[PDB]
């Protein structure tokens, strides 16, 4: 009766649909998971899963002809998820390529695969998933940003020798990545007030382009416009 | 990690 898989496809949520092809000869049609045998389902999905969970780039880009790229395993986790915390740059640009939804979050944990990149400490990798537009600003269940992330292992790293050095680098490029995704460096059209003394002074900022004015530490500006202010002083 | 010249460090809107 059944022959081989060949296709997937997500159906309600998180529940799957294969598309079977026929010895008995027919036009090759859409079932559900719970309809079919257990081997016959492993035995798609299998040279899948290890393909991933050792980022083999090659593979996956053969196995996807007709393939539902975010298919999840027993954490909620997506193929990108895996390809991500390992780390491969290369694997995750593939599967963005093909539609796979960066902003997939987890059911161990609630993380998404910037958050694997984060606690994996993959620089190249992060640098990519914002490249391709993911959103740094997702939460989870500890209620942390993948940034927040970062900031708190980085607060952990060891400093012993040169192994655990490439460690400090690594969350610091991701750091600042991200960083530089929160955080603009915009053109100040005055500077209103003086706050706090010596290095720990914090001056009242008006923004070129419109709204609010607000309290930058005096390390957040810049040396050229942070003496324009207190020569005008003197 | 010095601000570039004239401006100053605030979140993205």
């Amino acid at each position: 009766e059944v022959n081989k898989i060949i296709g997937s496809r997500t159906a309600g949520e998180g529940a799957m649909e294969y598309l079977i092809e026929w010895k008995d000869g027919h036009s090759p049609s859409w079932v559900p998971s719970s309809y079919i045998a257990a081997d016959v389902v492993s035995e798609y999905e299998t040279p899948w899963w290890t393909a991933a969970r050792k980022a083999d780039e090659q593979a996956l880009s053969q196995l996807l002809e007709d393939r539902d790229v975010d298919a999840v395993d027993e954490n909620g986790r997506t193929a990108l998820l895996f390809v991500a915390g390992l780390g491969s740059d290369k694997c995750v640009r593939l599967l963005a390529e093909a539609g796979a939804d960066l902003d997939h979050r987890d059911m161990r944990g609630g993380l998404t695969a910037l958050h694997m990149a984060a606690g994996y400490v993959r620089p190249e990798v992060v640098e990519a998933l914002v490249e391709l537009g993911a959103d740094i600003e997702v939460e989870d269940e500890r209620g942390l940003t993948a940034l927040e992330l970062a900031r708190e292992i980085l607060k952990t790293t060891p400093k012993g020798n040169p192994m655990q050095f490439g460690r400090r680098i690594g969350l610091e490029k991701v750091i600042n990545v991200l960083e530089g995704q929160v955080f603009e460096y915009a053109e100040v059209d005055e500077i209103v007030e003086k706050r706090g003394k010596g290095k720990d002074v914090e001056y009242l900022v008006r923004w070129k382009d419109g709204g609010d004015c607000e309290w930058v530490k005096g390390v957040h500006v810049a040396e050229d416009v942070a003496k324009d202010y207190e020569d005008g002083l003197e | 990690q010095k601000a570039p010249p004239g401006t100053a460090r605030r979140k993205r809107k």
